[PDB]
């Protein structure tokens, strides 16, 4: 929704499913997955951020 | 009776497996059907 | 009584085992001069064996056909001494431990260096938490009825849930 | 500061605490040996 | 005490069954 | 076409030796065959089942023929306690003269194997007495197998192939396979027992030539129709009855004596007849439950849809399970395998305790062999049931058709199931191993009085409840002033109590701390195997590591070293891992059974009660002690009849070790070695003429794990079979 | 026949039972339970069962107890509506 | 040959293409991503199945996926 | 492992032993290596099974620690 | 550091020989006396591991050949 806002993940395949992550950047220039989110826990690959579509995030 | 095992055991343990393996080897690598 | 077990107080096999242990220790000590350090050690072993067997006889344990004590663990109060009483102690101690641990996890977890505080323990805070475990059952029940014990369904899961 | 912080590391504290637990367990078994069951 | 005739007829019935097995397998048709 | 495996174009085009290997391992997976439809799948399964029945009946006919032609069945039935049953002759040109002289036993005049199948006792019990009867049975079975093979061929013809709707006619199938396959079959078997087995046991020869004129009972169906069925229970065989002769014989054909026949120490034939009559009646009544174009009956889809508790704790209840079960062959295959495994375990548990066959329970080797055999088969069947359930989840589950279903809710809270199973497994393992090591340590320090010996109060209480007046519980049938005993006192209680309280039996063996610890070890094994299999089945459709696992199928090697490494991540790998635990737990069970029975047979059961509380006792008093007659099968001084079993013992050890070769060392090393081997072959004169047609490559990862597991299992089974047979037959215990 | 709510549709009871009013099923269930319990008690509880004490009537009555349970469930289902 | 699929979650960082040892993958112009590029697998006959591309993927779950299938001389990593 | 088994059995059966005042030699295992070390069953029986008596029977003596370690190493 | 560890190990071995061993008794009668330089505290009944090696001494029999080495050095 906005920079720095916490969002609950809804991507079923995501390692951070049902977890809270902070939005880093949002691309207003179209794009299918514009909302970059960062989570505290690192996934199995060691990364802690991913791009999601606004439909795949619960706002708060 | 008392003569058959001599006749059959060699056939079942040597001749039968030999021919069976020959035919299976032919068919596995036939390259057609 | 219980399952055809005769109390170890009147168990001939129990006394035979005691005699066998004592006599074998005596045979072992017969090859040392009286008063030698090995002789004193073996005599102390004999005394300890006698005390152990006497304590088992006086305790009220049930012997089998083999002469060894058997434990009744069906909840019988007369035999609680065998399993119920120690078990409670365990569930207390471990409980304490567990509770304390959980608290530490939930105390240092609200920091940026939460990971760094697990390899390196904050000994002052750690002891602060550890000293509070003697009331772990009450605190656990209070958290349970207060909803602060369990996390909501909104937590990590897998594709098929 | 640094030395005490090192003493606070996980392996050092685990070793110290396990040594302490083994010690008091050993002493308890030394003063009350062969404790199969609780005194009346 | 099975006589040679009994063994022979058992072998004949086994041969018939073997031929039927051959045909059934062939019909499973790989 | 175009190569060996037609059913796989991808494998057909494979230029390596892999094409051959997988061509063998994908043959029976009809679902994956190219150009395969549902109807052809079902018809091929039907024909394959016909073929399998033919194989079973030919195996049985072979057993009968070999016993008749080379056995000593007549000598055995004359004196069934002292002579040893014969399996078949040994025509081995590799034998030396001392071997021929050593393996000549029983009837003699040829080398021979002593049968441990117990088929002699079974055939004797069911009424057979002469080699002619065995031969006739074998000829009948050969004809039956030929008929089944012909039927299998016939039902593949275009005009005889049953339609797809026919296979999925669940109601009629259940009706017929309940009332007909189970009930009418049981009715026929009790008819046999009444007409043949019982008269043969009472010295009267009934056969095809005279069974139509000698009624099994003198009154002859007059009491049956008149309602005076009590007539058939009057005048049973008195305790002083010599089995197989009219000495002390009776006339009853349907009684409820209970207990055992004193002379044979087995069940009364009349009791078996009455049992099977009642079972046949119950099954025939049960088979009229579902409707089949006759108006009356139940429709199972409605039943399944209707059972959804209004409390909502089961969600949508059983809605949609009918479609999943009928449309999925893997789910019903798993259900059948599981039920068969439970029944195989039940047969193993009940045959030893309740001897059904005359003069068995004195042929110790046969009893041990049968128990071990059926327990291992039960373990295999259970593992297969769970494996096929995982397969069903992979390729047959439809999450949209099972929304909020009971089965879907199984996956919804899979984490809880797996975590609590893991907790139970850890609890049992930790504490059982701790108690065993505690006993080992205290006994090692010469202080056996400090052992933690826990009395199995609950099992002993159950034994007392059935009438075991040895633990002094005075409960239920063990106390006279109880409704249960008085109510049952008239019918079967006397014989049952006489059997249970007699210590010359396997009915409710006396138990102690050793039995307690071993039972908890068995519980650990079952729980851990179930944990592995259930985790595989539930995570088959995806995990956090592989959220799209279902897309890779049931059996794939891995998903690469990425994100931490994913070796053995597929459900097939869960089955492969669980096979080891199944073998381990079945081994524990069989070790427990064999050692307890060996100690009882030797006449010193105290040895087990003493030495089963610590592991060194198991290693010394059971394995080290009882293997002496086995490893001495052949020594530099000579050889004896057990030499074959010793050789098989070493062979099983070798195969078991060879399995480690495939289980430890993985493919890359072997592929790099085969590279050099290929180079060497290609660069050799006089051998460049001969060139492979299939490129030689190392075994695939999944294939290698399978082959290692197969070697492990074969070696395990062979070595334990050799041990259990040889020790028992060498010490007669 | 999948049903939600607190009471299943009457069609679950089958063509015949579904048409029976609740009081009739209740009385039938009480009669069946009484007869079945009385039969099960007369033989094997109040009197020991022997070879020559097998009464077909008592066997039928004993079988009637599951019928009593089914009829009481059906009566409740009919009662809810 | 193995089947290599690229999903629209890709962020076009090129890492999968770089990691590929058999030059199966490449970059093609695209508009659904910020970088304007997406990975493609035009020539999967040369894919060996090492799954290096998946290992070198930033996206939460493997915008590039490899599914092993029929094996040929090329995909079997055989110099013979 | 094979090297150590070879050394142990050979020394126990062919070198180590006792002598009498006359000079007679009595080895630990009676020289059973020549006719029993030529089969796998011979190694299994006369070396492992036969010489494992001490460990399995060491309970209740000063060597009981060796039996405990035997079991622990197996575990 | 490794050399320091090895020297500490040697120091421990020699000290346990001097204070906790029957080296003198073995010296007097090497054939009968069994070498031993380790003693176990009696805490759980593990004192059974204190074998009757000889020389009015009880301890765990050692097999490191340290006694023979020391004798060769004329200790
Ligand atoms: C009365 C009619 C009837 C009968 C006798 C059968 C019988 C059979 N059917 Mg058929 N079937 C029927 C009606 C019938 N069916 C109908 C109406 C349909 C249409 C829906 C089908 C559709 C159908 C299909 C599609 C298939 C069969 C199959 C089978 C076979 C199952 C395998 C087997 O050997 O059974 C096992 C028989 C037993 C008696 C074992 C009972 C199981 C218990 C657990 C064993 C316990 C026994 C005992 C206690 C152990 C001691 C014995 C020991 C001493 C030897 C069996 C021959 C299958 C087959 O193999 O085809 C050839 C198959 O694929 N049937
Ligand atoms: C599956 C059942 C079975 C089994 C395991 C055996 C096993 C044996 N038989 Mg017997 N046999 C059987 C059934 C069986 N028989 C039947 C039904 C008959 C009646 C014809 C005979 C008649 C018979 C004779 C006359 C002799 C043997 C002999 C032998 C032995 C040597 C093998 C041989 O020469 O075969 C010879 C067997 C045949 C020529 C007939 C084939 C046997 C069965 C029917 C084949 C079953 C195949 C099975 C379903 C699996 C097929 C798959 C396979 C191709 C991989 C061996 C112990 C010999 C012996 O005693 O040596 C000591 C011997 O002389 N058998
Ligand atoms: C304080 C930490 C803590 C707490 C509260 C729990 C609590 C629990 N664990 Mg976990 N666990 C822990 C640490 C902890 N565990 C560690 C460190 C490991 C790795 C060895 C595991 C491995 C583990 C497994 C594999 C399983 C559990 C399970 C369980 C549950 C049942 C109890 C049990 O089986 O314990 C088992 C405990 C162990 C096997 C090892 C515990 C080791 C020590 C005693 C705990 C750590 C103490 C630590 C020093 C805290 C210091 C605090 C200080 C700094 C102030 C329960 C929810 C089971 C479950 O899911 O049940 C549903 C289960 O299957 N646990
Ligand atoms: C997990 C299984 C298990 C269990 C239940 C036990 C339980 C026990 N063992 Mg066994 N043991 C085990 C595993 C186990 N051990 C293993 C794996 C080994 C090998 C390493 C041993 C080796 C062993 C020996 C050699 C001996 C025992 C002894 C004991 C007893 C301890 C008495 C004691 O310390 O005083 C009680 C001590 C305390 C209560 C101290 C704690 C004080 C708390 C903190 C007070 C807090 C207030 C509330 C007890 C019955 C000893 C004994 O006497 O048995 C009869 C003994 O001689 N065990
Ligand atoms: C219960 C056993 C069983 C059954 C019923 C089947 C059934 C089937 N298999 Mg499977 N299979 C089995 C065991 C079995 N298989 C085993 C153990 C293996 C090895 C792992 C395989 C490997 C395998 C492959 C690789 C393939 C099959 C295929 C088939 C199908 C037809 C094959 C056929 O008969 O063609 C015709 C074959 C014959 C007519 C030969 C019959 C053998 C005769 C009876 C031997 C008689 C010799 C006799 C003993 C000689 C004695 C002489 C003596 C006097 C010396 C059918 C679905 C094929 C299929 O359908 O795939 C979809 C296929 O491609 N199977
Ligand atoms: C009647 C029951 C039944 C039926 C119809 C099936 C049918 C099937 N199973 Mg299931 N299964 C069963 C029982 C059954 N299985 C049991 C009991 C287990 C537990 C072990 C399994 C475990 C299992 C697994 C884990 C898998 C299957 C799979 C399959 C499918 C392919 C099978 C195949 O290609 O065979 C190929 C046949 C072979 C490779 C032959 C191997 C025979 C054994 C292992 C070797 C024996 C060696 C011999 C004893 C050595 C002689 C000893 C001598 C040297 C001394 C097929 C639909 C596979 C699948 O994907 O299905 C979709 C699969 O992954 N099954
Ligand atoms: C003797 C061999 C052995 C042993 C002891 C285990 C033990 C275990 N396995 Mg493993 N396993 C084995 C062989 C073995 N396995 C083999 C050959 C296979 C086939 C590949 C498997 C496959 C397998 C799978 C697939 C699974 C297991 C599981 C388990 C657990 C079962 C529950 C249990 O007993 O918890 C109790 C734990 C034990 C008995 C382990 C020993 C613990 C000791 C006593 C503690 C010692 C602590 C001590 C201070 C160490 C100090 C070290 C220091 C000196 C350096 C446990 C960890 C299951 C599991 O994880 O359940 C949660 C599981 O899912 N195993
Ligand atoms: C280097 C080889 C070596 C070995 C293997 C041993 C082994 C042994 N010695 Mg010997 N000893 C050695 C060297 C060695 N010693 C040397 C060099 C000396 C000369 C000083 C001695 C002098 C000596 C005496 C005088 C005695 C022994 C005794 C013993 C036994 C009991 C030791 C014990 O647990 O006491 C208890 C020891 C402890 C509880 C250790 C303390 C625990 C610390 C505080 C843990 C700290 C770890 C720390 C957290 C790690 C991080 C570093 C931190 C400092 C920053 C044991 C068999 C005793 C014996 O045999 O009795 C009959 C005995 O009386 N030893
Ligand atoms: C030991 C089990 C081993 C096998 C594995 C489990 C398989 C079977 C699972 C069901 C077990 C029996 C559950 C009894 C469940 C039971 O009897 O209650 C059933 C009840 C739900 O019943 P219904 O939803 O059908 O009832 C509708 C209500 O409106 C009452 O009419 O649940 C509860 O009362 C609260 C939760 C249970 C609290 C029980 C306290 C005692
Ligand atoms: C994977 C899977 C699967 C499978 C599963 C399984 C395999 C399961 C198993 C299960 C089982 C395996 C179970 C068992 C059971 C058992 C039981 C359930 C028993 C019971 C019993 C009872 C209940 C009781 C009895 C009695 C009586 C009568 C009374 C008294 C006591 C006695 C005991 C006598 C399927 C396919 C589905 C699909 C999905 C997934
Ligand atoms: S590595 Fe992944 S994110 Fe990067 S270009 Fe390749 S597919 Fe896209
Ligand atoms: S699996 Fe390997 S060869 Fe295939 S596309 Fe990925 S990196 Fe390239």
């Amino acid at each position: 929704m906005d920079k720095g806002s916490k969002v609950r993940n809804l991507r079923k395949e995501s390692y951070w499913f049902n977890e809270i992550g902070t939005v880093v950047t949002i691309d207003k220039s179209g794009i299918k997955y514009p909302a970059l989110v960062r989570f505290t826990k690192v996934n199995y690959s060691g990364t802690n951020s991913t791009n999601f579509s606004l439909d795949e995030l619960q706002e708060v | 009776a008392s003569y058959l095992p001599s006749i059959l055991v060699p056939l079942v343990g040597i001749v039968f497996p030999g021919v069976a393996m020959a035919l299976l080897f032919l068919y596995i690598e036939k390259d057609d059907i | 009584d219980v399952a055809g077990l005769i109390p170890c107080n009147e168990s001939p096999v129990f006394t035979k085992r005691l005699n066998a242990s004592v006599v074998k220790l005596e045979n072992r000590v017969k090859k040392y001069e009286a008063g030698s350090p090995p002789a004193l050690a073996l005599e102390q072993q004999i005394e300890r064996t006698k005390q152990r067997f006497d304590r088992y006889s006086k305790s009220g344990l049930l012997c089998g056909k083999d002469g060894l004590p058997h434990l009744i663990t069906d909840g019988r109060w007369s035999h609680s001494i065998e399993f119920v009483i120690p078990g409670l102690m365990f569930l207390y101690i471990t409980g304490w431990i567990g509770w304390v641990g959980r608290k530490y996890i939930r105390t240092v977890g609200g920091d940026t260096n939460a990971t760094e505080k697990e390899i390196i323990i904050d000994v002052p805070l750690a002891l602060k938490i550890m000293s509070t475990g003697f009331i772990w059952p009450i605190s656990a029940w209070q958290e349970y009825i207060s909803g602060t014990l369990l996390a909501d369904v909104s937590e990590i899961t897998v594709s098929p849930r | 500061e640094n030395f005490l912080k090192y003493l606070s590391t996980a392996p050092v504290l685990l070793a110290a605490w396990m040594t302490f637990t083994a010690g008091f367990i050993i002493e308890a078994n030394r003063f009350y040996p062969d404790a199969l069951t609780f005194p009346a | 005490m099975v006589t040679d005739t009994q063994v022979f007829i058992a072998l004949v019935l086994a041969l018939i069954s073997a031929l039927l097995a051959i045909r059934l397998g062939t019909k499973l048709y790989v | 076409a175009t190569k060996f495996p037609k059913f796989s174009q991808a494998l057909a085009q494979d230029p390596t030796t892999r094409r051959i290997w997988f061509g063998i391992a994908t043959a029976h997976d009809f679902e994956t065959h190219d150009g395969m439809t549902e109807e052809k799948l079902y018809q091929k399964i039907f024909a394959s089942h016909f073929g399998h029945l033919a194989i079973i009946f030919l195996w049985t006919s072979g057993n009968l023929f070999h016993v008749a032609w080379q056995g000593n069945f007549e000598q055995w039935v004359l004196n069934p306690l002292k002579v040893k049953p014969i399996a078949h002759t040994i025509w081995d040109p590799h034998f030396g003269e001392p071997a021929i002289k050593a393996f000549t036993k029983g009837g003699a005049f040829y080398p021979v194997n002593i049968a441990y199948s117990g088929v002699y006792h079974w055939w004797y019990t069911i009424g057979m007495r002469t080699n002619n009867d065995l031969y006739l049975g074998s000829i009948g079975l050969i004809i039956l197998s030929g008929l089944l093979l012909f039927a299998g061929w016939l039902h593949l013809q275009p005009k005889f192939s049953p339609s797809l709707s026919w296979f999925k006619n669940n109601e009629s199938r259940l009706n017929h396979h309940l009332s007909g396959l189970f009930g009418v079959s049981s009715l026929a078997w009790t008819g046999h027992l009444v007409h043949v087995a019982i008269p043969e046991s009472r010295g009267t020869h009934i056969g095809w030539d005279n069974f139509l004129t000698t009624p099994p009972h003198p009154d002859g169906l007059a009491p049956f129709f008149s309602g005076n069925w009590n007539v058939y229970a009057q005048n049973p065989d008195t305790a002083q009855h010599i089995f197989g002769t009219s000495q002390g014989s009776g006339s009853a054909i349907l009684t409820f004596l209970g207990g055992f026949h004193p002379q044979t120490q087995s069940l009364w034939l009349t009791d078996m007849a009455h049992h099977h009559l009642a079972i046949a009646v119950i099954f025939i009544i049960a088979g009229h439950m579902y409707r089949t174009n006759f108006g009356i009956g139940h429709n199972m889809k409605e039943i399944l849809d209707a059972h959804r508790p209004p409390g909502g704790r089961l969600g949508a209840g059983h809605r949609g399970l009918f479609d999943t079960i009928t449309n999925s062959l893997h789910m019903q295959l798993g259900l059948a395998l599981a039920s068969l495994g439970v029944i195989t375990s039940l047969t193993a548990q009940h045959m030893y305790a309740i001897s059904p066959y005359a003069f068995m329970a004195k042929d110790f080797t046969t009893q041990a062999a049968l128990y071990t055999h059926h327990q291992y088969i039960a373990g295999f069947l259970m593992v297969g049931a769970f494996a096929h359930g995982a397969i069903f989840f992979v390729r047959d589950y439809d999450p949209e058709a099972n929304k909020n279903n009971v089965l879907a809710r199984m996956l919804e809270h899979k984490e809880a199931i797996i975590s609590h199973l893991s907790w139970v497994s850890l609890f049992l393992g930790f504490h059982t191993l701790g108690l065993y090591i505690h006993n080992d340590t205290v006994v090692a320090f010469g202080q056996p009085e400090k052992q933690i010996l826990v009395e199995p109060v609950f099992a002993q209480f159950i034994q007392a409840a059935s009438g075991k007046a040895l633990y002094g519980f005075d409960t239920l049938l063990s106390s006279s002033e109880s409704p249960a005993t008085v109510a049952g006192s008239a019918i079967w209680l006397p014989g049952w109590l006489e059997a249970i309280n007699s210590e010359k039996n396997d009915l409710f063996l006396t138990i102690g701390p050793g039995d307690f610890l071993v039972h908890h070890a068995i519980a650990l094994g079952l729980h851990t195997t179930t944990l592995i299999l259930v985790k595989g089945a539930l995570d088959a459709r995806g995990s956090k590591l592989m959220p799209d696992k279902k897309d890779f199928g049931y059996s794939f090697p891995c998903d690469g070293p990425g994100r931490g490494g994913t070796c053995d991540i597929s459900a097939w790998d869960a089955f492969y891992l669980s096979m080891f635990w199944m073998l381990n737990t079945i081994g524990w069970v069989t070790f427990y059974w064999h050692w307890k029975h060996v100690t009882i047979w030797q006449g010193n059961p105290a040895q087990f009660n003493e030495s089963s509380n610590y592991l060194m006792g198991w290693l010394r008093d059971y394995l080290w002690l009882n293997s002496s007659p086995l490893i001495n099968g052949y020594n530099p001084y000579g050889m004896n009849s057990l030499s074959v079993w010793a050789w098989m013992f070493l062979f099983g050890h070798l195969v078991w070790a060879t399995g480690f070769m495939f289980l430890i060392s993985w493919r890359g090393y072997w592929q790099e070695l085969i590279e050099t081997l290929v180079w060497a072959h290609e660069r050799t004169p006089l051998a460049n003429l001969i060139s492979w047609k299939d490129k030689p490559v190392a075994l695939s990862i999944v294939q290698a794990r399978l082959v290692g597991l197969a070697h492990f299992t074969v070696g395990y089974i062979l070595t334990y079979a050799a041990f259990v047979i040889a020790s028992t037959a060498g010490k007669f215990g | 026949t999948y049903w939600e709510g607190k009471a299943p549709p009457s069609k679950v009871l089958g063509p015949v039972v579904s048409q029976i009013p609740s009081p009739a099923l209740g009385v039938i269930s009480l009669i069946c339970l009484g007869v079945g319990t009385y039969s099960v008690h007369e033989s094997n509880i109040f009197h020991t069962l022997t070879a020559d004490t097998i009464n077909p009537g008592y066997i039928i009555g004993s079988l009637l107890t599951p019928v009593a349970w089914g009829t009481h469930v059906a009566s409740w289902i009919q009662k809810q509506n | 040959s193995h089947a290599v699929k690229i999903y629209d979650t890709c962020i076009g960082c090129t890492q999968c293409v770089r990691a590929c040892p058999t030059d199966v993958l490449e970059m093609v112009p695209w508009d659904g991503c910020k970088a304007g590029q997406i990975a493609s697998a035009p020539r999967t006959e040369d894919c060996v199945g090492c799954k290096r591309c998946e290992s070198a993927c930033p996206t939460d779950f493997l915008s590039v996926r490899v599914y092993l299938g029929g094996e040929t001389t090329r995909s079997m990593g055989l110099a013979y | 492992s094979i090297v150590l088994f070879h050394f142990s059995w050979k020394m126990q059966s062919d070198v180590w032993g006792s002598v009498t005042p006359t000079g007679a030699v009595s080895h630990i295992t009676g020289g059973n290596f020549a006719q029993s070390a030529i089969t796998i069953n011979g190694w299994l029986r006369d070396f492992l099974w036969s010489q494992a008596s001490q460990v399995i029977q060491s309970y209740g003596s000063a060597l009981s620690a060796y039996g405990l370690i035997f079991l622990g190493a197996h575990f | 550091g490794q050399l320091a560890v090895i020297f500490l190990w040697l120091s421990g071995m020699h000290f346990h020989g001097a204070y906790f061993s029957n080296y003198l008794a073995w010296l007097n009668n090497p054939t009968s006396i069994k070498p031993s330089a380790q003693v176990v505290w009696p805490i759980v009944g593990q004192e059974i591991l204190n074998a009757d090696v000889g020389g009015n001494f009880q301890g765990v029999q050692i097999t490191s050949g340290f006694f023979q080495l020391w004798r060769a050095e004329g200790i």
